[PDB]
């Protein structure tokens, strides 16, 4: 049993770099890893970066594709212009990797929908993936852009344009903000001053945890195939936040007594999400809990209890078994230079609600004042898009906002 | 990889040209002599942006400077980092035009023009793919506006769809050396609007105002002006030579900061800039830069942004910095000063990272608005231009060379619609 | 001459600016009872 | 001469009430 | 994190200053050029109060230079630790008021105010919790009383809610240095009751007859004084500075000497402060320390408080000392000498305890005492200021600036019903 992972962009690859430092110091149980991956970019200047790195030898040459030039923030540049070019050679390659393997439990996609190469060739790839292979689950963790912390100016644009295709390619989408990991790295890790490295590192650790109970024996294994079913009540409502626990320092984590019943509770508290949104506006649809190292079955079994009992937080009327646990035995590792110290037991909670309608809807508006006055569209509409698709984006995110809001009464 | 062809054109032009090509050979470690002597593995990787290997380790620059008088030919040719350039770039007229726009864009360029896009072209291909060009000129000058302006339409029609740069100075009335100021830089403008990608705008004002209040330089001789000028130009392409935690080519900046096609005139700044005798009671953090790089009294045009409203803003970092600063110091000015943004833009910044800083510098920074104030000066010339144009003050060695009155009418008209489209979205 | 001009611009835009400073005390004077 | 004075006066007068208006923006924005 | 910008005026104030912040630096253990040198690690701790590092141990001082005359600001950059301030911090105007109020609040004031006014914005938004302002200058001089007080009622409505000190020298007949003193000194105190938070008086007649008796001193220049002076000022904001048994603040100390609104000047003095022919036969236990410091020929102002009433009154002790000595040495002096106290306030000494002693010395301590005996200044002064203003003496240098008679006799009715409101509490 083996899965294989896309990068793309500037974003996309600096996670990978930090995801793969991770899994070759992590470890028969390395078949479902070993690299099995595919970088691919538009600009050569950070894949080449891998190329004259510390990983020369680990990935073999052919493997870090790269454009000639960048999509520069614009997807229709990196949807119809240029990556109509890069985007055959790519998934001809990545056939061949999946002809090397034989069990393929699936792919999973780690693109920034802000950009253009990681938001126009993402969609792309991921069209030309669904029509090759339909049934085979391809996870995408994509990095959204923030509410009030934002870096690029045509960004509404590129997250309409880039959704309009992330609903029905991927199955199992995970928001990731840089506000909420900013946060996570100031209130929890103690960070005043992090960088894109610190944010990369733990998004490494919750794509571990993941995937913990395909390469290790637990007591209670899940694979990509059981998140499917258990988290997701509507073939278009598949959009999930997430959260970690302990994130913690080297020091404060020795001075707590990290257990089981209050980091159940920590990795649903608002403070520890990985999205810049509030769920005390939503109901919960569906929890998951993966639970990686020194865990009996017993006090997981009483920690979601207690949830249950709370009103703090509320879930909808559909569900009365509204969880899924997950429980592994190896626990998870550490990397030199990291920030996060030594646990017996870590938790990552995946879960599904109505919160996430609120942040497309806070969306709307920008994408909605820009686009009244035209602005910025001479640029897509001459690399050869229309008035059309931008109309008909904007449409399509409407009617999820009442899906959301008629699902979650 | 990407690459940059440069095109220096008139006094103005190469003298600029020459302490640009000085700043970037010490930045890529080349001797004065064209030979590979740096330290860094890091300047090897990224030189055929701006130079080609010839033989023997022989890096020459890949620019053309193009003039009508020999005395700035002869001055660059004498002086260090001359000897590096290959003596077949030195296309080179021999009348001269002298502050006559007509000469240097209907007479003297049409028997130049042919010798600078030959070299232009056989340089142009000799790399595979090519970024853009880099156009240093004035907008006063006769050889160096109208020629160098000549020289971007014809470009523009020949390559379509490659970037162009364009560092200009504009006349102001307060540093008025020519008597024709409003009569060349009306027409300039008229061309520069429908043939360049974007124009960063530069003034000798605002240059001499900050080497006299930030830099208190004694005697800011042209060197000094030109020093600054090229540091700018450097900052805008070190994303393209440097490895960074978040990438900006040109194209990106230019769809970020062009809202409307026509909206292509920048200010700049850069940072930080301190006087030597305070170079040490300072710290170096990121709040410091941007205290520095969004004053007003800092930009390098005679336009303060606060008369309008900034419709977008950049800021290109050099620097081991937390990107997570960058964002907080962007979202901070953006909230407290809300009046001076435009309102149906969210988000009016686009920032970015580079890893290498100048050489003797820790962090750096450039910045780029584009504000709605820059609209007064092409008032404070249109009124001078009509001044003259009312009377027809010097018209007739503009007239007796082929312009018509319809030309200058038209440059009016280009300039007037263009002043109520910056107040319209103001 | 077009300073005469400038100061009609110059004196209506100061005038509709304490039209809006106005309008906007009123809000967090509004605010300020529901907190 | 005298429409210059009028024109400097003017000017730092609206520079200061767009300062204002400023501050009022931000409290509004703090306290909702 | 809590937080104090020092501003110092006029001739007066830089004198002051300078020698203050020799006497800091050399506590933190900074050396002249600015590097930390020190050993304790305790002397890091408590740095952000009065400066910022620049770079590589690099410290400068949180202060504000601003006065009319070159001469003061030359004066300072050639002593020791004069190359330690920041040189934009010297805010500076060049025409001069010279010993007229009017010029210095009305005329000069008008175009440097603002410049003074934008350093202090910069200052104060650098650092992030304010405990308040520290004002050093004179009530005699102009470009101190005048522009300084104008800077104190502009910087109040600016930020009302922080605490601000002022140390203000006030003339004397004894000590006459200028001729219009009573015009500058009663214009003055009517901004300072209105506008100051508190006020701690001082005079140069007091600081002579301290080097004459205590110090006993050959040749006391203005160096001693201001010596003496820069130890009360380090020795009040000590608490902020390091940890002790019982620690008061600055604004601790406002509210428990200040009854009412109108009632805040005060008469400082410091102890120990003894001869060098008398420092080998003196011992050091807290008795010694208070019998020296109650003692009326040891304050720092001329105005006897055995002529008056106490209010409140204050001791801030620095030393490892034991907090029962401290107390009991406070009732002590109450309950023997009870007529001197207000009697509808119990226990009115306010007392502290720090434990870091200056340097040189084993054991100190710094009193604050609020008495009522301040109206002899006042009336002291407001008979001056009638004796010319009765028949129009110096008036028209007041009058032909902008003044009128009406201020003039406003501020006298308000000093006059202030010496008459201390007369009711007393
Ligand atoms: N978490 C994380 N996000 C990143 C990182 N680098 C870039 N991003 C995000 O990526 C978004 C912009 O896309 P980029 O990845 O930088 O560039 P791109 O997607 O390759 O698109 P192009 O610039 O056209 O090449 C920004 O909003 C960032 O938030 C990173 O290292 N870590
Ligand atoms: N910054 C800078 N400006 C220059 C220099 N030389 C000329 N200028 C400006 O150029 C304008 C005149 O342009 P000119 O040299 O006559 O252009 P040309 O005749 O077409 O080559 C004047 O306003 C000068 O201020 C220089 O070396 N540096
Ligand atoms: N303690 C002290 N007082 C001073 C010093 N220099 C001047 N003075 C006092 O300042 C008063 C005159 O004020 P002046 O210096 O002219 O103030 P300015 O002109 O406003 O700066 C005199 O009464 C002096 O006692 C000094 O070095 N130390
Ligand atoms: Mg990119």
């Amino acid at each position: 049993r083996e899965v294989i992972s896309i990068h793309i962009g500037q974003a996309g690859i600096q996670v990978g770099n930090a995801c793969w430092e991770l899994y070759c110091l992590e470890h028969d149980a390395f078949n479902t890893f070993f690299p099995r991956c595919i970088f691919l970019d538009l600009e050569p200047t950070v894949v080449d970066e891998v190329r004259t790195g510390t990983y020369r030898q680990l990935f073999h040459p052919e493997q870090l594709i790269s454009g000639k030039e960048d999509a520069a923030n614009n997807f229709a540049r990196g949807h119809y212009t240029i990556g109509k070019e890069i985007v055959d050679l790519a998934l001809d390659r990545i056939r061949k990797l999946a002809d090397n393997c034989t069990g393929l439990q699936g792919f999973l996609v780690f693109n920034a929908v802000g950009g253009g190469t990681g938001s126009g060739l993402g969609s792309l790839l991921l069209e030309r993936l669904s029509v090759d292979y339909g049934k085979k689950s391809k996870l995408g963790f994509t990095v959204y852009p923030s509410p009030q912390v934002s870096t690029a100016v045509v960004e509404p644009y590129n997250s309409v344009l880039s959704t309009h295709s992330l609903l029905e390619h991927t199955d199992v989408a995970v928001m990731l903000d840089n506000e909420a990991i900013y946060d996570i790295c100031r209130r929890s890790l103690d960070i005043e001053r992090p960088t894109y490295t610190n944010l990369n590192r733990l998004i490494a650790q919750v794509i571990s945890s993941l995937t913990a109970s395909l390469r290790f024996d637990g007591a209670l294994n899940v694979d990509i195939t059981e998140f499917q079913t258990n988290l997701v009540p509507y073939p278009r409502i598949h959009f999930m936040l997430s959260s970690y626990a302990p994130i913690i320092s080297a020091e404060k984590a020795y001075h707590e007594q990290l257990s089981v019943a209050e980091i159940t509770n920590a990795a649903f508290e608002p403070a520890s999400m990985m999205v810049k949104c509030d769920p005390r506006h939503g109901k919960y649809m569906a929890c998951c809990l993966m639970y990686r190292g020194d865990v009996v079955p017993k006090d997981v079994n009483a920690s979601v209890a207690t949830i249950k009992t709370k009103r703090t937080i509320q879930f909808v009327d559909w569900c009365p078994t509204g969880f899924k646990c997950g429980i592994n035995y190896q626990p998870p590792t550490v990397v030199p230079g990291g920030d996060l110290a030594k646990v017996q037991r870590a938790v990552c909670m995946i879960s599904n609600s109505t919160a996430i309608g609120e942040i497309f809807s806070r969306l709307d508006h920008k994408f909605d004042l820009m686009y009244a006055k035209r602005a910025f569209v001479h640029w897509y509409v001459g690399e050869g898009m229309e008035e059309g698709e931008f109309s008909e984006a904007r449409e399509d995110l409407a009617a999820l906002e009442k899906d959301f809001e008629e699902v979650g009464a | 990889m990407r690459e940059i062809v440069h095109i220096q054109g008139g006094q103005c032009g190469n003298q600029i040209g020459a302490k640009f090509w000085e700043v970037v050979s010490d930045e890529h470690g080349i001797d004065p002599t064209g030979t590979y002597h740096g330290d860094s593995d890091l300047q090897l990787e990224r030189i055929n942006v701006y130079f080609n290997e010839a033989t023997g380790g022989r890096y020459v620059p890949r620019a053309i400077l193009m003039d009508l008088e020999p005395g700035t030919m002869d001055s660059v040719r004498s002086g260090p980092y001359g000897q590096i350039f290959r003596p077949d770039n030195f296309v080179f007229g021999q009348t001269g035009a002298g502050n006559n726009w007509a000469k240097g864009h209907y007479t003297e360029g049409a028997e130049l023009i042919d010798s600078v896009l030959d070299v232009v072209r056989k340089e142009a291909e000799s790399c595979d793919c090519l970024q853009g060009f880099q156009v240093c000129h004035s907008l006063g000058g006769g050889t160096g506006s109208g020629m160098g302006t000549l020289l971007i339409s014809k470009i523009r029609e020949e390559y379509p769809d490659r970037m162009m740069l364009t560092f200009s100075v504009v006349p102001s009335p307060k540093v008025s050396d020519t008597v024709v100021e409003p009569y060349n830089a009306t027409l300039s403008v008229h061309q520069l609007v429908e043939n360049a990608d974007e124009c960063m705008v530069l003034d000798n004002e605002a240059l001499y105002d900050i080497c006299f209040r930030t830099l208190k330089l004694t005697t800011p001789t042209f060197g000094d002006l030109n020093h600054l000028i090229s540091a700018v130009m450097s900052g805008i392409t070190c994303c393209l030579r440097f490895p960074g935690q978040l990438n900006a080519d040109l194209r990106k900046l230019a769809v970020n900061l062009i809202p409307f096609p026509r909206l292509h005139f920048f200010m700049v700044g850069f940072t930080p800039l301190t006087s030597r005798g305070s170079q040490q009671y300072r710290a170096l953090t990121v709040p410091e830069l941007t205290q520095q790089m969004w004053d007003a009294k800092n930009m390098m045009c005679a336009a303060d942004p606060r008369h309008g409203r900034y419709l977008t803003a950049s800021a290109l970092f050099r620097g081991r910095m937390s990107t997570k600063e960058v964002d907080e110091q962007m979202l901070n000015v953006q909230n407290k000063n809300s009046s001076y943004f435009v309102e149906w833009i969210p988000n009016n910044v686009k920032s970015s990272v580079c890893d290498i800083p100048p050489k003797g510098l820790k962090m750096s920074a450039t910045f780029i608005g584009n504000s709605t104030a820059i609209q007064e000066m092409f008032k404070r010339v249109s009124e001078q231009f009509t001044a003259m144009f009312r009377r027809k003050a010097f018209l007739h060695w503009y007239t007796g060379e082929g312009m018509d009155e319809m030309e200058f009418t038209e440059a009016e008209s280009n300039m007037n619609d263009l002043v109520s489209e910056y107040q319209q979205y103001q | 001459p077009f300073a005469q001009a400038l100061i009609n611009r110059l004196q209506d835009e100061g005038d509709m600016l304490a039209r809006k400073i106005v309008l906007e005390m009123r809000k967090t004077k509004m605010l300020d009872q529901q907190l | 001469e005298a429409q210059q004075n009028d024109i400097k006066a003017l000017r730092r007068e609206l520079e200061l009430k767009k300062a204002k208006l400023n501050e009022l923006h931000e409290d509004v924005r703090r306290k909702e």
